[PDB]
RNA sequence: ACCUCGAUGUUGGAUCAGGACAUCCCGAUGGUGCAGCCGCUAUUAAAGGUUCGUUUGUUCAACGAUUAAAGUCCUACGUGAU
RNA sequence: CCUACUUCACAAAGCGCCUUCCCCCGUAAAUGAUAUCAUCUCAACUUAGUAUUAUACCCACACCCAAGAACAGGGUU
């Protein structure tokens, strides 16, 4: 179908290769990241009614992986689709105008220069981190008597409530 | 024509008093369902608990097991009446 | 609290009931005189 | 004393007309006779009874 | 608009209007007479 | 009578499906009826330990009617738990957001505050509009009378009723009206 | 406004509206507001004919119009 | 919110108490009984 | 009832008034000597907001009330009729008496609305049990309406 | 002088702050002895913010330099099993 | 987040870089009755006046790991 206002097309699943500089004609540097589209294919399509959401959904799979390390159901699904199993499958909300047959490949040219895009990914896992690094708490002074308190959280709550509010910023996985 | 209650359901109530007025008699023959008011006879743990709750219109809680304490406290030979 | 207080002292519940029971009841003139000739 | 039909002109409950005493007493007698004939002919199975015993 | 518990018409042109649930003294010749309950 | 023990017990402790139509009905009266039926308090064999509740299906819950200015004055309050998470939403706003929350909350409040309340709410079924699922419709057994009789509009009043109602005054002939 | 003419038959009833309209329009304040504006309160059903400065005519038959309505229409047409 | 200072029903600032129609009727009934008592003691 | 009709012909606009047919009070009122229509027809305390057949007789074609000097109503019954008319309009029982002239507003069914919907603030802080902020229902002007129930009307909820 | 003296650790600061609005700044609005710029006053608004230093243990105060502003409070005068 | 610079060096960081998107209501006005004027309207009503936030995100042995206290998670073609 031709493009119409209010239409949302499918995206891709790329692989973060790295970063490099890129200079514009005004002599300004910009750090630009490299996203490589590695074996990106449409895998599944569910219509508005089928998914019950406000928009249809297209599943897109990327970074083909070994068939020996995938669940039997996933292997069956990919065998029926006719493609090797992909590392990640993500769901894109689209209008019915942008429906694409499952199995079709997607390419980096799907986007074009000058466009503006949104990129979602799992952030670098820093594990169980202290309050200072996780929430940028000031911490306590290094000297002037401080006994065994340099990076600990201060008061976590007030005395009256006699509890800790849900959502309190505490040390934990970051 | 007056009827204290509708006679379209259950028995047909008819109240009376004996001549002395010292006892009330009630005649309540049961009403049979009319043939015209009738139709012809037609011719994992988490998912399991969710399915059972959907089936029986209950909550998930009752379908979880109980500890040995409660299981052995339960009386397996309860008294039976009638 | 003294018998005479700067504020309206709270009455004992029985006294409150007594006052409510002994409130003034105006005479109701059956048919309202406004719409009688 | 006429009142035009409004939501409050008449009581919400329906108006009930009780049977006239003479005809109703005749019906009372007829029903009592019917039940008495049932008892005479033994047209009853189990009988239950509310009985005041002790207290 | 000044908040007043008692509203007074401060000139001939002031008028009382009950708007958005409360009384207002509005005035066009002397806007400073504008009062809100 | 004359039934076998198990069929008799099944018939006695069977759960019935009732239908309420919430069109122009007070959510409170709807909730009272629904709570009675859900608890099973309408059964002579009722007992809190007998699990004698019945299914209640309320349709047209989107078209409930509030008496007075409750649409703007009644406030539904909740707390997400997090600091600053106190949300107070008026009845109109809550109705516009969820067309079932008003009746659901009314029934939840009227139900007893014990561990059977959530089971009773599971037995409860609410639908914003006339549409009902086919399985629920087949399950339906009885339709309860609407607690509030809907007053008739002038457009709905028949000419016979208008003629029957007398003219109460002679308007002046030379009045612009 | 250019000219205003009011005609009526006083011996015939239903002339109070037009008579009060005549009194109000001829009130000295209006004539001082527009001295150039000319009133011709003839009399001989009752009618009021107003010719404006733009050569536009308003005709108010005050048989069944109250003075307030006639004056409101007159002011509205003045505003134009 | 909506606190009664100190203890309810005793302090200067007590929790307000309001008489219901039920209580009014009860008191009126007792008053009627006592009026009849006055009458029967007056002879 | 007279109606004002204006016709623009050329540049000479005419405007006249014609007296159309007018309703007449039904013959033989049940209670003659009643000083006003309501007390004359024995309706002093026997009508409510939903009695549109009664209310519309005191209604301008666009929903406005009629003056006392014209209707003949006593002051108390005029106030009662005005409040009942407001409640009926807010409940939607007068669909043919709408204001003269609309974006689609949300449709919330109402009845017995004392206040204008847009002039009441939400009760965010309802008081304690002894000082609860209650939501008015109906009108106090009808507190004396005939009560067929043992309990009186609850004007505040 | 009602709980606590077979212990409820109590100034100021650090840390983290939750909350109220009787709003210091940012938003909208009425009045003005509102020409404009500054202001003053009142209604609504608590989403966000509300500085760094010299002396002083100071909370505060003064002073220096700023800021859109450098708010008033409650929280065991919040928070010493941090 | 690490392409540069910096601490530094298979990486973690800032002193470095990148992205950050909607309201809220107090009043100001139209038409218009009660009260044929007028009146912004706890009259019916028309606008500034919007929330019902919208969209976004997520949705299937053993060894190594940008995943991690353990567990869990990703890869092993
Ligand atoms: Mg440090
Ligand atoms: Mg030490
Ligand atoms: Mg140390
Ligand atoms: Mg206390
Ligand atoms: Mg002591
Ligand atoms: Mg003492
Ligand atoms: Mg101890
Ligand atoms: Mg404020
Ligand atoms: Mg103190
Ligand atoms: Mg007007
Ligand atoms: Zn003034
Ligand atoms: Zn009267």
């Amino acid at each position: 179908h031709p493009w119409e206002p209010g239409s949302f097309r499918v995206g891709l699943i790329a692989l973060k290769l790295g970063m490099m500089p890129l200079w514009t004609k005004d002599g300004q540097k910009h750090v630009v990241t490299l996203l490589q589209v590695q074996d990106c294919h449409v895998l599944k399509y569910t219509s508005k009614e089928n998914c019950n959401g406000k928009m249809a959904t297209l599943s897109v799979g990327g970074k083909t992986v070994s068939r020996f390390r995938k669940a039997t159901s996933i292997l069956e699904f990919y065998r029926e689709l006719g493609l090797p199993p992909k590392q990640t499958v993500k769901i894109f909300n689209i209008t019915d105008n942008a429906a694409i047959k499952p199995g079709t490949p997607l390419y980096a040219a799907h986007f074009r220069p000058g466009q503006y895009v949104d990129v979602t990914a799992k952030t670098i896992g820093k594990g169980f981190q202290g309050v200072m690094k996780r929430w940028g708490f000031k911490g306590q002074p290094a000297t002037h008597g401080q006994t065994k308190t340099h990076r600990r959280p201060g008061a976590v709550a007030t005395g009256d409530i006699g509890r800790v509010w849900p959502g309190t910023k505490m040390p934990g996985k970051m | 024509t007056y009827s204290p209650l509708p006679d379209d359901y259950n028995c047909n109530v008819e109240l009376a008093l004996t001549s002395d007025g010292r006892t009330i008699v009630c005649y309540h023959p049961s009403v049979d369902i009319p043939y015209e008011h009738t139709k012809p006879i037609p011719r994992e743990e988490g998912p399991m608990i969710e399915q059972l709750s959907k089936m029986f219109f209950t909550t998930k809680h009752r379908w979880y097991p109980h500890g040995r304490y409660h299981r052995c406290r339960k009386n397996l030979n309860p008294p039976k009446d009638r | 609290s003294k018998a005479v207080t700067r504020h309206r002292r709270v009455m004992h519940f029985q006294r409150q009931k007594l006052m409510a029971v002994t409130e003034y009841i105006p005479p109701k003139p059956a048919i309202h005189p406004s719409c009688l000739p | 004393g006429y009142v035009p039909k409004t939501s409050l002109s008449s009581p919400p409950w329906p108006e009930v007309v009780l049977p006239d005493p003479v005809e109703e007493t005749r019906h009372h007698a007829e029903v009592v006779k019917k039940v008495n004939e049932m008892i005479v002919t033994g047209q009853y199975g189990r009988l239950f009874a509310v009985v005041h015993f002790a207290s | 608009f000044k908040n007043k518990t008692v509203l007074k018409k401060r000139c001939k042109d002031c008028y009382l209007v009950k708007r958005r649930g409360r009384w207002y003294v509005y005035c066009k010749t002397h806007p400073r007479h504008k009062q809100r309950q | 009578s004359s039934f076998s023990r198990a069929p008799q017990q099944w018939a006695t402790f069977a759960r019935i499906w009732y239908l309420l139509d919430g069109k122009m009905q007070p959510p409170g009266k709807l909730a009272a009826m629904a709570s009675i039926r859900l608890q099973g308090l309408h059964k002579p064999v009722y007992h809190a330990l007998s699990d004698c509740g019945d299914h209640v299906v309320i349709m047209n819950t989107r078209h409930i009617a509030f008496s007075g200015n409750k649409w703007e004055q009644k406030v539904y309050s909740s707390h997400t738990g997090y600091p600053g998470g106190f949300r107070q939403v008026t009845a109109a706003q809550l109705h516009l957001r969820d067309p079932v929350a008003i009746v659901k909350l009314a029934i939840y409040g009227m139900l007893p505050k014990n561990l059977h309340r959530r089971t009773m709410m599971e037995r409860l079924h609410l639908f914003p509009d006339e549409y009902i699922p086919e399985d629920i419709l087949k399950n339906l057994v009885e339709e309860l009378p609407q607690p509030r009789k809907i007053p008739k509009r002038l457009d709905e009043y028949t000419q016979e009723e208008i003629d029957a109602f007398p003219r109460l005054w002679t308007p002046p002939e030379d009045y612009r009206l | 406004v250019k000219q205003v003419r009011v005609q009526f038959c006083p011996f015939e009833k239903n002339v109070e509206s037009t008579r009060t309209f005549l009194q109000t329009v001829s009130s000295e304040k209006v004539r001082s507001t527009n001295l150039n504006c000319s009133v011709i309160a003839d009399v001989r059903e009752p009618c009021v004919d107003v010719l404006f400065g733009d050569g536009h005519r308003l005709i108010m038959r005050g048989a069944h119009l109250t003075a307030l309505e006639m004056l409101t229409a007159f002011a509205s047409h003045i505003r134009a | 919110r909506g606190r009664i200072p100190g203890r309810q029903w005793i302090g200067k600032h007590r929790r307000p108490r309001f008489v219901s129609l039920r209580a009014k009727q009860n008191m009126i009934r007792r008053l009627e009984i006592e009026a009849e008592n006055h009458y029967w003691l007056s002879m | 009832f007279r109606e004002v009709v204006e016709t623009q012909e050329g540049k000479t606009t005419i405007i006249e008034g014609r007296i159309t047919a007018t309703p007449k009070e039904s013959p033989n009122p049940p209670n003659p000597s009643g000083q006003c229509p309501i007390c004359r027809w024995n309706l002093k305390h026997k009508y409510n907001y939903d009695d549109v057949l009664l209310l519309s007789q005191f209604i301008r074609p666009h929903g406005g009330m009629l003056p006392r000097k014209i209707t003949g109503l006593c002051q108390e019954e005029h106030r009662k009729i005005e409040e009942c008319v407001k409640m009926a309009h807010r409940a939607g029982l007068l669909p043919n008496h709408r204001p003269r002239l609309p974006k689609s507003k949300p449709q919330l069914n109402r009845y017995l609305t004392r206040w204008a919907p847009g002039s009441v603030k939400p009760i965010y802080k309802k008081g304690p049990r002894w000082n609860r902020v209650r939501m008015p229902v109906g009108s106090p002007l009808l507190r004396d309406n005939v009560c067929y129930s043992r309990t009186p009307w609850k004007l505040y909820h």
